């Protein structure tokens, strides 16, 4: 009966957690290549007690979702660290000015893919919905760091996924 | 100034004060060399000692650039015959800031900077 | 496909998080020659959460920046450590004194860059403005505590950068 | 141009964290030679952020001090941790009597030093005013605790350092 | 100048942490000898800030003493943790009495003494006044704890030492 | 003067970690052989500070109990469980 | 001046690793004419290092001993193969019971001596108190392992020796 | 130019590594013609990276010893290994005993030698400053081991050799 | 004696507890591998900023006959060209 594993791959595999990429329109084709890590986003629907005699039945709540977490690959020009704060800037300005753009304006789409073991094939694609980046991470530079490629989290808001 | 009236690369009290340095540095390792023989490893000694001191001064930012020539194209045997040793050392002193020009120009309201001086 | 991953660095190579240095122009040359490790700075705009009907969307909310926190070798006189404190000491007065200068006086500019991997060449450089010192860090002196150079951490308060 | 580092030790050599000695007057010489560990002290000037619009910049606050902490070895006949003891016995009485001194009585100057890594010099020195002991450590006696010299910490409060 | 360190060691020798033993009269000799660790007692003096101006100047503040915790070898007929409730029972009565003896009768006096290197030889001894047994500990008994001899640990509190 | 740690076991011997059993008459017999491990109880008696002038002094406050945790086999039919 | 090596052995010879015997009076005077091997013991004296300024000088830690191993010939009716087991069954019972007495019953006295080059004298002799068995040794038995007669390793524990 | 090997031995010839001697003042003349092999001492002082950019440049860290071990010829009636072990029972009392001496009293002087091929003359000398065996080794014995002289390997501690 | 006698620059041997600054105990060094004509010099590294880490033990013995006396020894170095 041991061969009834292969129930649990009708589809062909397992799903690998590192065939995926990430595409944001607004950063252009490049990005897509710098992303090294991205979780594919959780879904949250909180549960409320109703109290009956001494016992207590759950029921649904209202849905929230956290924020998404990338890690992004940095090039010896900085042409992604640059460009998010520039997207960032537009949110709340960087530096001396006190400005930000409309809701309409700093908010963008951005698409999660995860391919199959023949690398032609995409199997799922969720959209993200409005994000912008609410925090770019540090980059911990030091001497003593020697033989890593520069890497930093970024902190993307959203408002759904589909 | 040093005391100078002809023109000389002394004439400043740094780069005098830089060669005693130098001389009252060298002219003590040359010593160990002094009832030495003028073989090829006399020769090498005072070259890697003397470029590895100088070296020090490189970093710290006394003298931009120096050399150490020493040895047959200038130990030839005519020299070694006459119980002689010699070396050539090229140093180009450091610069210096002394006089500093100010400008300020009080240019007119209007006729900005985007046409003037283009960031 | 592999050969995609050159697109993610056009630019010639990954930055390096060590190809960096610190220039305060306060401490003078030799500080930058000193100064072992520093954060490249985050970028903070915390997300405020707006209610319709049970669901939440977000929208940006005011920047905001952390502590800027470096580490020193310090030499065998201290030409850093005494001048760090000699800094503080404007800010308000070390020892028995009470007193600190105007803001004017005791706030300094700073920069960071990051080199390309030929040394000549400068890719990146953010000024930090309106430094000073809130915190000088502890030196843990301790007869086991061999086979190390003294270092120590430091921590600048900052207005902006740019 | 890696020779550069040699602008970071100017003064002969890096500052070594364990060349190092404190003196305290009140315990005599021996104190010294007893004293295995110390962290030359801190200095700490809390930031204060004034709002203006939706932006925060910092000003000084006022400076404040941590505690002092020591670790010491103790002799056979425990001529040091007798002598802290009946320091601190001047602060409040230890033991069945309720007493204790006049600041001015208990409170003494202490000094940290660090020498060159010629034995014969001392390149910084620090005077630290007003110490007295806070808590006398624990020593953690235990049949199994084979093949240690006995130790314990020591916390001085301080007013001040210069 | 190494030869300095002898200084430290005028009396003989650095004091060793497990050359000890815990004297209980209420407990008769052999827990002198069933006592396997125990913590030469804390003495705390937390200090109080008084403001001046910007400043802050500290005064002592009013003594202290944590609880005592020993660590205890148990024989084979329970001699001494049977011994251990047994005195705490007069403290509140354990089972399904509700009594407990006046603070005169419970209370106890205990002795730590520390050795010389010459067995023979009592170098530091610190008596303690009032003890009771406020927390005996569990025996964390299992059939997968094997290769070990049972302790447990005892917590007195103190009311002062000397 | 090292034999004098033999004062230390009169009885015989120090007590053993693992020597022990679980006896719970609702469960039968068959429990004590099941019961894997469990700690001997604690007793506490939480200290009460009395102020005097600027010092304190403990006296004894009211027992109290911490519950009881033991871990168990389990057989293929849950016979325990 | 090579006479000189007779001051090595003024005595009268060197001492010889094989002249030796090993009495356990448990086991009978047979045991001593079976023992093939055993190491005279090791006495170990483990170093603590104490640091001063950055060098550290030593002092004499807390005694220590290793197990004791001797080599046994086994006769063709195992009267000590048997009677080694029989002894540590006393430690532990062996096979279905879940028993074993006190450390006064399972420990004995051990001897060890070497003899001069005359065969009459002992020249040196040690005691070894409370030997007992923690491992018998395998016999590796092999129908290939032809021409020996069969041996085993013992290891015994002890407390000391002298 | 073969012969220029004679500048390699203008002293008259190589070192040869058995024309050497110990003395040890404590054990007398005897000791010094027992004495079978010894390390002439190892100097240790490990090295400090210290990372500048991406490069490390090395400094002197802080100089330690490795402990001496020698190997002893044994005599018949061991003048030598009760002497060491009278010696090291003065480190930490050998048998039922719970004591030991002052480090004054158990340490030792000891002097290395190598002679030139004139067995007269002395060429290098250090000195070893506290000695104390902190390991004496076991004497293997064994009826299979004939045709062999008794040795031992015995590893003293140092505090450091001129 | 040299070796050693370089060695105490970096940490002093014996009882002081000294040493001197980098600039002074560090050393250039050359290593040269000859032509199989003994006259000519084919290739030549310099190594910058010896010193030595590590001076061997000799393992005197008076079993180790019919040897001459040599020992290892370790130099830190910072770069070579």
């Amino acid at each position: 009966e041991l061969t009834d594993i292969t129930r649990a791959f009708e589809s062909g595999d397992f799903a690998r957690p590192n065939l995926f990429e990430v595409e944001i329109p607004y950063l252009g084709r490049n990005f897509s290549f710098k992303c090294k890590a991205a979780p594919m986003p959780a879904g949250i629907v909180e549960k409320v007690p109703v109290g009956y005699m001494n016992r207590k039945i759950n029921v649904a709540g209202d849905r929230t979702y956290d924020d998404w977490t990338v890690t992004i690959y940095n090039d010896d020009k900085h042409e992604v660290r640059k460009a998010i704060i520039a997207w960032q800037a537009q949110a709340h300005a960087q530096g001396n000015d006190i400005s930000g753009m409309t809701p309409a304006d700093y908010k963008k789409v951005a698409t999660v893919r995860q391919f199959s073991r023949d690398g032609k094939t995409i199997t799922n694609e969720h959209t993200i919905t409005g994000l912008w980046p609410t925090n770019v991470g540090e980059v911990q530079m030091d001497w003593d760091s020697n033989n890593e490629v520069e890497t930093f989290e970024t902190t993307f808001a959203i408002d759904w996924w589909e | 100034k040093t005391a100078t009236t002809v023109p000389t690369p002394f004439d400043r009290i740094n780069v005098r004060r830089l060669f005693n340095m130098l001389k009252n540095n060298i002219g003590d390792s040359s010593k160990w060399q002094l009832f030495e023989l003028n073989d090829n490893f006399t020769r090498s000694s005072f070259r890697m000692e003397t470029s590895q001191y100088l070296a020090g001064i490189k970093a710290l930012g006394g003298v931009y650039d120096f050399r150490v020539v020493c040895d047959t194209t200038n130990n030839t045997p005519a020299v070694i015959d006459r119980n002689e040793f010699v070396a050539s050392f090229y140093i180009k002193p450091a610069r210096s800031i002394n006089y500093i020009t100010l400008n300020f120009v009080a240019t007119a309201t209007g006729a900005d900077f985007d046409e003037l001086i283009g960031p």
